[PDB]
Formats: C-alpha cells, structure tokens, sequence
C-alpha cells in the first residue's frame, strides 16, 4: 500500500 | 452543528447525547511521552556507534534488511524500565467500558493501548507492535511473546528462530512498508459510522495515518487534545478550528493527560478515571 513515510 | 459550541464544553454535551454512540480514537507519541516512551519520529528526541548513511536509516526498512544488528542495539538502549499506561489510556479503557469505544487507531509500539484493557478487536495497530514478534522466514513464521524479544534484546544476542534459526523480527511497521491490510480493512468500515473523532497526541505528519482525518463524515465532530494544533491545511501545499466557516472542529492544547482529565470531569467520570489509573498503576508497581 501506499508506504508509511514521514 | 452537531456541537453547540466549538469547546470541550460543547463535545461533553455531544457525548452525552443520544446522537454519540461510536467513537474513533486517533493517538501518537503524545499519549506515552507522560509514560517515559519517546516519540521515536522527532528528530529532536546516540547513532554515529553505527555505520549509518543517514541518522533516519535506523527506522527505514531497506537498512534494517541489510543490517539489523544497529536496530536491536538501539532497542536495548530505549527499552522502557516498566510499562505502565497513562491517564489518556485509561480514558480509553472507560470509553470501552462505558459501551462508546468502536476503535482506536495508534501510531504507537509501546504495547501500552493492550495494558490499559484495550482488546486486539478494538485496535488498528498501524505501525504494528513489540506485543508479538515473528521468525521472518516465509515457510516458518513462528510468533514470540515480547518477554521472549526482551530477553533476545539484552542478552545483546541477535533473536534467531528455535525451528529454522532465521531472523525474529518485532511486528512494527518501519518506514517504507505497507501498512497492514487491517488498517485499510478496518478504515472503509469504522469511518461510515462514527460520531465522533478524538485525536490524541499526534502532530499528524505521518502517511498514511494522517489521512484518517479527511475520512470522517462530514457532520463528525474533531476533537484534538495535542500540546500544539495540528492538522490544519497546509497553506503551501483539514481541521478547521478557528475560521468563521469552522463548525466541528475543536482544539484542547495541553498535555494529553490533563486534556482526558479535563474531558472526564466534564463527563462526570473524574472518580471512575481517578479510581481506574490508581488501581492499574498500583498493580503495575507492585508486578
Ligand atoms: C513507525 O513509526 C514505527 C517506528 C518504530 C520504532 C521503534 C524504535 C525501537 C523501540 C525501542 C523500544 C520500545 C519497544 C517497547
Ligand atoms: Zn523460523
């Protein structure tokens, strides 16, 4: 999915 | 409106009416700085031992597939004393208690959401959890309780698998992995029936957990209880708290904790709050 990111 | 008045007041009353049944809780760091646990995201919050290419690479799932060594030596070093809940996670434990609770979303590790009496039914855990590890070999996946992990983690023994002596991995989410299908499965469902929005100790500048705010019903009252306001729109690139058009949106800044306690008062569950955390934290001390 769109990927965990600050 | 649904709130008569953009206070904390006016969300007390919304949640005593017959018009509030279900409740989704939004929490970050913010719940379990008051507990010791450091917001592992902030910069502002002991690497160069490492040879990193870039401090945030300890977080990053591309390095930890190269090297994992750094990761659990740092594990070491920020493994909490105790684990023990705050006063914003026994809030809500009376939330479930009290029949109001339909999820919370954390962005925390910390276990600290299952310790206060949270069930996994009632939690998207969307950065996962130290709760269970798992063997990363495909074919074996054995899972480890954390008391397991934490023995690996101090014995500075790098934790194998007892089957296949593969890598044990901690069920977090580092950055640049999907999220689990849970969040996705659980958000289409629990945003088409929630009445309410308490977002908790987060600053709401981590994708895509951010995103849960622009899910709510459009009538869903927003109640943020943070040390600073956040998520507002970006006037570069939202909670409306403070233009004439705002109509739902309400902003408590404070510490988590005294923004719950402030909340319960209102609510007439001060002694049941105050009761439930002496109980639990003198359980925990006394472990
Ligand atoms: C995505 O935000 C996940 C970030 C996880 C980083 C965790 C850092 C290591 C935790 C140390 C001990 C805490 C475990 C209880
Ligand atoms: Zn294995």
């Amino acid at each position: 999915a769109p990927r965990k990111q600050l | 409106r649904l709130l008569d008045e953009l206070t904390l007041e006016g969300v007390a009353r919304y949640m005593q009416s017959e018009r509030c049944r279900r409740v989704i809780c939004l929490v970050g760091a913010g719940i379990s700085t008051s507990a010791g646990i450091p917001d592992f995201r902030s910069p502002s919050t002991n690497l160069e031992k490492y040879h990193l290419p870039y401090p945030e690479a300890i977080f990053e799932i591309s390095y930890f597939k190269k090297h994992p060594e750094p990761f659990f030596a740092l594990a070491k070093e920020l493994y909490p004393g105790q684990f023990k809940p705050t006063i914003c996670h026994y809030f809500m434990r009376l939330l479930k208690d009290k029949g109001l609770l339909l999820r919370c979303y954390t962005q925390n590790i910390d276990t600290l959401e299952r310790i206060a009496g949270l069930e996994q039914e009632d939690l998207v855990e969307a950065h996962g959890t130290f709760y269970t590890s798992h063997c990363v070999s495909a074919s074996c996946r054995h899972e480890y309780p954390l008391s397991w992990m934490k023995e690996k983690i101090f014995s500075e023994v790098t934790p194998k698998c007892e089957d296949c002596q593969s890598l044990v991995k901690p069920d977090i989410v580092f950055f640049g992995e999907s999220l689990p299908a849970r969040f996705f499965s659980c958000m289409q469902s629990d945003f088409l029936k929630v009445d309410l929005l308490l977002v908790m100790g987060t600053s709401l500048q981590v994708q895509p957990f951010a995103s849960l705010i622009s899910k709510a019903p459009l009538s869903t009252p927003r109640l943020l209880i943070n040390k600073e306001k956040a998520g507002q729109s970006d006037p570069f690139l939202g909670m409306d708290f403070d233009s004439k058009k705002a109509y739902r949106d309400v902003a408590w800044l404070g510490e988590c904790d005294q923004g719950c306690l402030a909340l319960a008062e209102l609510l007439g569950w001060k002694k049941e709050l105050e009761d439930l955390v002496r109980r639990e934290h003198a359980s925990i001390d006394a472990q």
